[PDB]
DNA sequence: TTTGCCCGGA
DNA sequence: TCCGAGCGAA
DNA sequence: TTTTTT
């Protein structure tokens, strides 16, 4: 679409500009993909996972891959309740993110991915039969969202229609993945570009779209900014970009999202104030962060992250800070109310400084 | 044949192409004389042989005919409730065993009862699992239950006694070379010597993603287009195994303890993707088999990584696990 | 086959399935060569029902040894809700059968409809359970037998009978009230159809659950008189004519509290 | 008891029985000002015991004392009440009363302890404990309650561990801080921010499904990079250039399938600094009116018919 | 059934018919057979733990007290039936309220696996037990008490199948041997009955498979290697070599040791710890630290491996639990 | 059958009854005198409270007993529908009775009404007093709402004391010619913990079993009750003792690891000579290792480690 | 000492 | 177009 | 959707 992270997005392995060793081995596995395996893409956000899922399946299938269409699927619970569920798909693929359906996931394996593998699909823009010769593709987004049930839920569909169905999933992270669901996979590591990467594509749309530049160094420091969230760095040169009159400067500053603000904000807040009512002000805080749609796991990582960073902290409240993190994380994991957890984990640090 | 990825091409498909069971595909195989299979608890890690077994298994008892409708397999994709059990499961558990054929009586032992499978049986609950006791005992003259899992723990007690359990081995280089050998042969497959060894020794006693990495290793060649042999570097980087170079990296900024050195470069090091298990398991092998540290400091290290390992089972975000990790390490 | 049993109209079989499918769940048929047998036990073990089909019930039937085919009934009346009144129904059973066959033939048309039913392994005897001398015999009109269970069971969850010299009491005795029925032996060489019939040895006073005689009254389709056998100690017998065999209620009486 | 003595002393000498008017406060103490109460116990007690007074008012008033269940603001000020928790108050009042007390109204009892336990003035505090120390340490149990709490409600309905969680989520921590309140009792504000994160978590799916046709992220990224970007399409411009940004903004929206509904949801998500109520509120209302206007005038494709 | 009583599993085919034939339950069977003797027959409650003979000594009461028709003369029910509130207003109180159909006498209520019914209907059955007493009489069979509720237990006179001690096992082995033709040696039946934790299931699943096992079972003995190795478990001599060298070698030495003894035949890490656990608990040790230490990690080691987790780490957490707990005992 | 002594020698008149004295003695005199209040008996299993309300009734009604009573109890159903129409209906109908006599309606078990039901009897209470009153039995009287409570006499009824239940064995004893000895007897008593049923029913069993009841032929078919073991497992000074206590006489005996530690949960609870601190941080424990056995790892190995960490605590 | 969203219906 | 039921479901 | 009391 419009914005620069959308319209310049690479839509082929061709024209894939990082990791060119993992373009190879993508396209090694695209070059006889009659018994292509399943696969489960991991590496850390957006450095280009989806990317080059689309990619890989553009090389299988065509362009046609990238005509994308949205549809409602319902489904019943067993207490009678009604569940919708945003399907997108191509003629040759699906797409879901079962974790909409929270807790309720399970259904979607059990019986929509069931009911694709069992099925054949008809074609008439592309096979003389009507039928189509060809495995159905499906991709699940956020794979380590779903619940234990769900992954079970896998299993046995995976194995026993493997003629009729391939799977693909896409995770940031494999420490949630059931083992028996990662001995079914292809595991693909997706590395994030390493900073010249992102300062070569930067510069492209920098030209592309007739931003004036002081320097080259600008774009290194949003690089450098942007941790090598590929995603984060275009979306911030297109900021920079609109606050500086399409005219950057070495001047320019890095503009950071809000809620990144409001959580250097509280960590200062912290280590300034170590006291019950600044625990309280805190809750205050916290929830505000919660209600506005900021993941619990988001903001413990930041907050902890941020607070390592603090200068005026010895080696001792450091190691204090990680081993919380660390335990509290955890509790997050097992738990269901995450202010909670949070809480517990900004009452602990404030002791130990 | 170029259809099917090699997981699915290569199942067993009788009991004598199960490799490394034999403790167990021994009893089984007795039954195809002796006619009296007990009700069965297959359990281990994954990927050993228990589904291939017990698909085998009924394959030899039926032949490909009458197996249909001699069977009843339910597994996690179904709906497996307390109804489910009390209704479906207890019905076809009570029903009269089809006829067999004459051609059928001739050509397989065709034995008077039919099988319920309930693959990954852990996964349901204790309450159905208490619903299906009197049903195997009460209907065992017709019918014989197989549960399959992979953790024995999640299966209540009585049913665990009502069964017999056949536990399933980790399959390594020692007991599963010859079957890898044999599909890698099959395939021409060109592997220089040590790397199908490797490939198993990864594996880690899992032999479908053996099998899985040696295809992956075997496109890779293919493609390259070369002839050459496939190296254990190339597998191992196909793996998602660390470089040694990276590992000796962490290991110096360890033994020089500085917060902020093992902080910086345990950022840049997670862009790279690796996963923190793997991470963590080269890590136990490197300083468990170090002559260079004493008793004390082994003690300590093999506690540390056994809790940070267990935290990783639970889902948690790797980047903290990993830098708690180092930095306890660290100060050792 | 080996069982060949042909109903001229499936409707026959489905009536009289009808007249006690809601009383049991499992049934056991026994066929053989003067034709078939049938008993079922209610779920918590205080009714029991038999039936007696003869071969003359059939158009055509053959059974050259015996057999016992056990199946749920709402498997049953599901399948033989599926096949139309009118067609021809044949069950099919061969030696040591895993289903038994229900073949739905029209001769209007060369359309065959064959169902499958699995059998179940079901082994209970039957101990042809019937006292030899009941301590009263009476026999009336279904018509009004209904009725009267059906007025009493409005006013109690127990009804008991009480059979004298020359009189039959109903009675039931409940929250709002209770309600009493006297009848007297009748012959009406006019319309015997309306006799009621009393022998009696002993006097009896026995007690019966009313949801159990409400499932009994349905036989009352299949027939146009119902016979009532009771005695002191043993279950009471409600026996249903069939134009060639018979439906039969065993019922257990309550516990004198 | 002066309001109700004269009633209490008639109906004595009416049934002619011995009330000692003395006792007669402990009595209204008893049944907790229930007048019924009180005659029905009067009549009770007189069939065989003729005189009531200081010999038998003890027995009577513990044979007859009024267990009523408390209701949630009470159940949380008497479990953060640091008498029950000393020596003498833990042998009255014991374990198994808190425990009770927990299940009086087990819904509510673990959030009001947690909204209430940051409030107190302890009285129990350990030497050399600071009063966040402790805090601490209600917290940890807080939150291991919290995880006892997920396993009840799992499809497990471990039933069982209600007990356990009683002391997990309120009696422990409430031990650990217990004293006098500082302040009021509050209603829990988790519930609260519980539905208002429910109702953004919706629109924000609502607006990812709209815009997946253009974008490549999950919604949870949609949040946190795309959305502080969209703010600089779709609101500075009106800042900066009045009505003329009213084009570029609706050939954004229709580039990414968004309505004017979709509009004010996102607005409405960014927090801190980047708030924008009371920037949108100062807009003119001329800008407002032509943009609606003008977004009413033209057709916009659409990514979901009947969502 | 479907053709001879041969094609049963062992635990199936060799279920007590009558009370005789229930071992290891003395006082129990005394009292319960004298019971029926004297026509004096309580509400009963049998408690105990898997495989000790509770539903074959209550459906042997049943056949010896209505000889061969028993099986239409009482209301068995279990956790494979539905038994909410409703199943007890009508078809239990129904039956306990009603003559017998088929032969004059007194009801009996099998309510197996009890523990699986929910409160409500627990509670519901309170007043139908005590209701019709005179004529109904209910057994309630549970390996799990506390999910029964005081007012049941109250009513039910309860008795205890303990697990079963060894002279019964050896017993019932005996008789097993003589009817299958199969030969046991000393040290095999020692192993079989130490691994059977006096459950009777455990012991007959696992000698069917010894039988199997062997090559010609009419001249081949089950040795205890033969147990071992079809229960693919730990012989004693690798659990005392493992112990050994955690005990007394270097760390390199004792991680080989351990991985090669677990590779000799394919050992689970769980077995070992078992094991070493038993093996641990009749050492005398100086400092009751030393036994806080050992109990606490090892536990915290097979919770662990109760979820997956790497094996390598959790055997060198084992190796690292016990000497650190040992360095105590200085 | 014959009938279970339970059974067989339940008591018919309130003289009969052993226990709360008191209660059972301003029973009487309302029987003797008519109008009878309102009531709810309350206390723990199998100390008297339907044999009382059946006792009083009867003795009331006499032979208007049948049309007089309305009795219903758990087996029953008592929904809000039947309360507001098949009690409200007996309330109101027609009977008479002597002066001093009305008519009872006897709620059994009336702690497992909903709370809505119970709302809808307040009402009926208050407005047919004149010829209706009732009786409520239950186990945990917390369970009735208050505006019930209200209107009710409050007859709360203790256990059993040692020589109550003595004294009841003993007629009973007399009544059927048993052979015991005194320890016989005290070992009864012991096991039952002050429930007559109990009591009863191991008397039974003994004289069943051995004919003659004494302290050894008691203990080899009835147990010792095992939260009087758990607690000794809980108070044992050093970590081999308690142990060896839970291996002798708890896992070797059969009893299930759940059992164990819920038992152990609810003994720590109500050990008043700990302080309550103390309790605090051993039920933490207890209840690791409680949600440890319900996710499947309920070995003896678990339970010896809780006891570990017990003893840590306590240290 | 009782929140936020906002049902089904008018 | 207005209103808040009943539930906590982010 | 609800564990225990003395
Ligand atoms: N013993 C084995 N012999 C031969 N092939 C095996 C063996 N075990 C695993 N495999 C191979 O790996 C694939 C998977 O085997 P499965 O029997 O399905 O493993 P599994 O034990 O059922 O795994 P889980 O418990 O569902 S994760 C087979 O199709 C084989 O190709
Ligand atoms: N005391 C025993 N004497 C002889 N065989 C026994 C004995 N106990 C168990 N068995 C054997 O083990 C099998 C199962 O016995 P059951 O009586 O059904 O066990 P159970 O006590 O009911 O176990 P649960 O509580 O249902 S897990 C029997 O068929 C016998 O073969
Ligand atoms: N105080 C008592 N005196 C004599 N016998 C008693 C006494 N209490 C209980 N029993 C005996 O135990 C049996 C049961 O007594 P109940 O009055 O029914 O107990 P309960 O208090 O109602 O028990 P719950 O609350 O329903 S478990 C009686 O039939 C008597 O045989
Ligand atoms: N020029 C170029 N841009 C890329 C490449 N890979 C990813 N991107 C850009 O980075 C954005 C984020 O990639 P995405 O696949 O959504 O990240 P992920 O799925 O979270 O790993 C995309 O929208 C693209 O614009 C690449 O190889 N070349
Ligand atoms: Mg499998
Ligand atoms: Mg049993
Ligand atoms: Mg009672």
């Amino acid at each position: 679409m419009s914005l620069w992270v959308d319209k310049y997005r690479p839509k082929s392995l061709n024209a894939l500009s990082h990791n060119e060793e993992l373009t190879n081995f993508l396209k090694s596995l695209s070059d006889q993909p009659r018994d292509l395996p399943h696969l489960l893409l991991y590496g850390p956000n957006g450095t280009g996972k989806k990317t080059r899922c689309m990619a890989l399946l553009e090389s299988i299938f065509g362009p046609g891959v990238y005509r994308l269409k949205i549809d409602v699927r319902q489904f019943v619970t067993a207490s009678n309740r009604k569940l919708e569920l945003n399907v997108v798909s191509s003629p040759y693929h699906l797409e879901i993110t079962p974790s909409d359906m929270g807790n309720n996931d399970r259904i979607v394996i059990q019986e929509l991915l069931k009911e694709v593998a069992q099925m054949e699909q008809v074609d008439f823009q592309d096979s003389k039969d009507g039928l189509a010769h060809r495995y159905k593709c499906v991709i699940i987004n956020e794979a380590n969202s779903l619940t234990k049930d769900a992954q079970a839920a896998l299993r046995r569909t995976m194995e026993k229609y493997s003629k009729n169905i391939r799977l693909i999933m896409v995770c940031d992270s494999m420490s949630p993945i059931i083992a028996p669901i990662k001995s079914r996979c292809l595991l693909i590591r997706c590395p994030a570009p390493s900073d010249s990467e992102i300062s070569t594509i930067l510069s492209d749309v920098v030209t592309n779209e007739r931003i004036q530049l002081e320097t080259k160094d600008i774009l290194k420091r949003i690089a450098q900014a942007s941790n090598g969230n590929l995603r984060v760095s275009l979306l911030m040169l297109e900021s920079m970009a609109l606050n500086n009159e399409l005219a950057l400067k070495s001047s320019s500053p890095i503009i950071k999202p809000d809620w990144i603000i409001v959580i250097h904000k509280l960590t200062r807040k912290i280590v300034k104030e170590r006291s019950v009512n600044s625990l309280i002000e805190c809750r205050a805080v916290l929830y505000d962060l919660l209600a506005h749609c900021i993941p619990a796991n988001i903001i413990l990582k930041e907050l902890t992250f941020s607070l390592l960073d603090v200068e005026t902290l010895n080696t001792t409240n450091k190691s204090s800070i990680i081993e919380y993190s660390s335990v509290f994380d955890e509790r997050l994991s097992l738990g269901n109310k995450a202010i909670f957890h949070l809480e517990g984990f900004i009452a602990k640090v404030m002791c130990c400084l | 044949l170029a259809q099917q990825p090699w997981v699915e091409k290569y199942r067993p498909k009788n009991l004598d192409e199960v490799t490394a069971q034999d403790h167990a595909v021994t009893v089984l195989k007795k039954t195809l004389k002796s006619a009296n299979l007990p009700h069965m608890l297959f359990y281990g890690p994954p990927g050993t042989g228990k589904t291939s077994t017990i698909l085998a298994l009924t394959k030899e008892l039926y032949g490909p005919d009458l197996m249909k409708s001699r069977i009843l397999e339910l597994n996690a994709s179904d709906e497996r409730g307390i109804s489910i059990v009390r209704e479906k499961v207890k019905n076809f558990a009570r029903l009269t065993v089809s006829k067999p054929s004459k051609h059928d009586l001739e050509n397989y032992p065709c034995p008077p009862y039919k099988i319920i499978i309930l693959d990954e049986a852990d996964s349901m609950t204790a309450d159905a699992q208490s619903a299906l006791r009197r049903t195997m005992e009460t209907y065992s003259g017709v019918t014989r239950f197989c549960l399959i899992c992979n953790y024995v723990t999640r299966i209540i007690d009585p049913l665990a006694s009502r069964c017999s359990k056949f536990r399933f081995k980790a399959l390594d280089a020692s007991n599963a070379i010859d079957r890898l050998r044999f599909i890698s042969e099959q395939e021409n497959v060109k592997c220089d010597d040590g790397v199908l060894e490797r490939i198993l020794d990864i594996s880690a006693g899992d032999l479908r993603r053996g099998i899985t990495l040696l295809q992956s290793a075997s496109k890779g060649a293919q493609y390259l287009g070369d002839g050459k042999n496939i190296t254990s570097t190339q597998v191992e980087e196909l793996a998602g195994v660390v470089p040694h170079d990276i590992l000796i990296e962490i290991v110096e900024k360890v033994k020089s303890g500085d917060f902020d050195e093992i902080k910086k470069y345990v950022n840049t090091f997670m862009k790279s993707g690796w996963s923190a298990a793997s991470v963590v398991n080269q890590l136990h092998e490197y300083y468990i088999t170090n002559d260079n540290f004493d008793t004390n400091f082994k003690n300590q290290i093999s506690w540390l990584l056994f809790t940070t390992d267990s935290r990783l089972n639970n889902g948690t975000n790797e980047h903290i696990q990993l830098l708690n990790l180092l930095v306890k390490i660290s100060q050792l | 086959s080996m069982l060949e049993a042909k109903f001229e109209e499936a409707s026959l079989f489905k009536r009289i399935i009808d007249g006690f499918k809601d009383c049991v769940q499992l049934v056991n048929f026994q066929c053989k060569e003067d034709g078939i047998i049938a008993q079922a036990v209610d779920d918590s073990r205080v009714l029991l029902v038999s039936l007696e089909i003869g071969v003359e019930a059939f158009q055509e039937y053959r059974c050259d040894h015996p057999v016992t085919l056990g199946m749920d009934l709402t498997s049953l009346s599901k399948i033989l809700r599926c096949g139309n009144n009118t067609d021809t129904l044949t069950l099919i059973a061969d030696n040591t059968p895993d289903s038994i066959i229900l073949l739905f033939e029209d001769t209007k048309k060369d359309r065959i409809a064959e169902y499958s039913l699995k059998l179940m392994d079901i082994d209970a005897d039957f101990l042809k359970i019937e006292e030899l001398q009941y301590d009263s015999t009476l026999s009336l009109p279904s018509s009004e037998f209904s009725k009267i269970v059906r007025d009493l069971s409005q006013l109690s969850d127990s009804i008991n009978i009480m059979i004298t010299k020359e009189t039959i009491k109903f009675v039931a005795d409940g929250d709002i009230g209770s309600g009493s029925v006297i009848i007297k032996p009748f012959v009406d060489m006019e319309h015997p159809e309306t006799s009621i019939k009393l022998e009696m040895d002993q006097p009896v006073d026995l007690t019966f659950g009313a949801k159990y005689l409400l499932d009994i009254i349905k036989g009352s389709s299949l027939s146009d008189r119902v016979g009532i056998r009771l005695s002191s100690e043993a279950p009471a017998l409600f026996q249903f004519d069939l134009k060639s065999g018979f439906l039969q209620f065993f019922l257990a009486p309550k516990f004198n509290d | 008891a002066n309001s109700i003595k004269s009633r209490l002393m008639t109906i004595a000498i009416r049934e002619k029985f011995k009330l000692d008017p003395n006792v007669i406060d402990r009595l209204i103490q008893t049944t907790r000002g229930d007048i019924r109460q009180v005659i029905n116990l009067l009549s009770t007690i007189s069939t065989t015991t003729k005189t009531i007074n200081h010999e038998n008012i003890n027995e009577i008033s513990k044979a007859w004392e009024k267990n009523i269940a408390l209701k949630p603001f009470d159940i949380a000020h008497k479990m953060l009440d640091g008498q029950i928790y000393s020596d003498i108050g833990s042998r009255n009042f014991t374990l198994n009363d808190k425990i009770a007390l927990y299940f009086d109204d087990f819904d509510f009892t673990p959030l009001m302890i947690q909204e209430n336990y940051l409030s107190t003035r302890p009285s129990v505090l350990k030497p050399g404990q600071s009063h966040l120390e402790a805090v601490a340490e209600a917290a940890n149990c807080i939150s291991l309650g919290d995880i006892v709490e997920k396993k009840i409600r799992s499809s497990e309905q471990l039933w069982s561990l209600l007990p356990l969680h009683a002391v997990l989520s309120s009696v422990y921590p409430a031990s650990k801080v217990a004293g006098h309140m500082a302040g009021r009792i509050n209603f829990t504000a988790w519930l609260g921010q519980n539905s208002k994160s429910a109702k953004y978590y919706r629109l924000l799916q609502e607006i990812h499904y709209h815009t997946r046709l253009g974008t490549s992220t999950d919604k949870i990224g949609l949040r946190l990079d795309y959305l502080p970007t969209f703010r600089k399409r779709l609101l500075d411009p009106f800042l900066k250039q009045g009505a003329d940004a009213i084009s570029s903004v609706i050939e954004v929206m229709d580039d990414y399938y968004l309505t004017k509904e979709d509009w004010d949801s996102i607005m409405e998500f960014f927090v801190g600094p980047d708030v924008t109520t009371a920037i949108i509120k100062k807009i003119p209302a001329t800008v407002k009116s032509g943009f609606t206007r003008k977004y009413n005038s033209m057709t916009h494709p659409v990514a979901i018919y009947r969502t | 059934e479907k053709r001879s009583k041969e094609n049963l599993p062992w635990v199936e085919k060799y279920r007590p018919e009558t009370l005789d034939e229930v071992y290891g339950q003395n006082e129990v069977i005394t009292t319960v057979r004298k019971f029926v003797d004297e026509g004096k027959l309580p509400h009963l409650l049998f408690y105990g733990p898997p495989g000790t003979g509770k539903t074959s000594t209550i459906v042997a009461l049943a056949r010896e007290i209505y000889g061969k028709n028993y099986s239409n003369m009482v209301l068995e029910l279990n956790a494979s039936d539905d038994r909410g509130i409703d199943v007890v207003r009508n078809q239990i109180k129904d039956f306990a309220s009603t003559r017998q159909i088929f032969s004059k006498g007194f009801k009996l209520i099998i309510l197996d696996e009890a523990d699986a019914m929910t409160n409500a209907a627990q509670n519901a059955l309170r007043r139908v037990i005590e209701r019709y007493t005179k004529n109904t009489r209910f057994c309630v069979l549970a390996n799990y008490a506390h999910k029964l509720t005081p007012a049941l237990l109250s009513r039910c006179t309860r008795f205890r199948f303990q697990p079963l001690p060894q002279e019964a096992i050896e017993r019932r082995i005996a008789n097993v041997l003589v009817h299958e033709k199969l030969k046991l040696s000393p040290n095999a039946e020692k192993a079989l009955i130490e691994l059977s934790n006096g459950d009777m299931r455990r012991v007959l699943n696992v000698l069917q498979s010894c039988k199997a096992t062997l090559d010609n079972p009419d001249e081949d003995e089950i040795s205890d290697d033969v147990i071992y190795e079809c229960c693919g478990a730990p012989r004693p001599s690798d659990l005392k070599a493992v112990l050994k060298s955690i005990l007394e070698d270097d760390w390199g030495t004792a991680h080989y040791t351990l991985n090669k003894v677990r590779s000799a035949k394919g050992l689970a890490l769980i077995d070992l710890i078992e094991g070493i656990v038993k093996i641990l608990e009749d050492y005398e040790l100086q400092n009751e630290e030393t036994r806080v230490h050992l109990l606490t990690k090892l536990a915290d080691i097979e919770y662990s491996i109760s979820k997956g987790g790497n094996d390598q780490i959790q055997g060198s957490a084992v190796i690292g639990a016990i000497k650190a707990s040992f360095e105590n005992e200085t | 059958l014959q009938l279970p002594w339970v059974e067989k020698y339940r008591p018919q008149v309130l003289s009969d009854i052993v226990g709360n004295k008191e209660t059972i003695d301003r029973l009487q005199q309302i029987a003797k005198d008519g109008n009878m209040p309102h009531m709810i008996i309350s206390g723990m299993p199998g100390i008297g409270k339907t044999t009382s309300v059946h006792c009083l009734a009867h003795e009331l009604l006499g032979r208007s007993y049948a049309d007089g009573v309305l009795e219903l109890n758990a087996s029953d159903d008592r929904g809000i529908d039947v309360v507001r129409n098949q009690i409200k209906h007996f309330a109101q109908k027609k009977l008479h009775l002597p002066p001093g006599k009305h008519k009872i309606v006897i709620l059994d078990e009336a702690d497992s009404m909903t709370a809505g039901a119970q709302q809808a009897l307040r009402r009926t209470m208050e407005l047919y007093s004149n010829s209706t009153r009732f009786a409520f039995a239950c186990n945990q009287s917390n369970k009735i709402i208050e505006p019930l409570q209200s209107r009710c006499a409050i007859l709360r009824y203790s256990k059993l004391s040692d020589e109550d239940v003595l004294k009841r064995l003993l007629q009973i004893i007399k009544l059927e010619d048993v052979k015991y000895t005194n320890d016989g007897l005290e070992a009864i008593i012991f096991t039952a913990e002050g429930d007559m049923r109990q009591a009863i029913n191991n008397l039974q069993s003994t004289v069943a079993g051995h004919g003659l009841v004494n302290a050894d032929n008691v203990f080899k078919i009835v147990d010792s009750p095992h939260p009087l073991i758990v607690k000794k497992m809980l108070l044992a000074s050093n970590l081999e003792d308690s142990i060896q206590i839970l291996r002798t006489d708890l896992w070797k005996k059969g009893y299930s690891s759940i059992d164990i530690v819920t038992t152990s949960f609810r003994v720590t609870k109500n050990l008043a000579q700990v302080k309550e601190s103390v309790r605090l941080e051993m039920i933490k424990e207890i209840g690791l290792t409680h949600m440890r056995i319900l996710e499947g790892v309920g070995t003896y190995l678990q339970l010896a480690s809780m006891l570990a960490k017990i003893h840590k605590l306590n240290n």
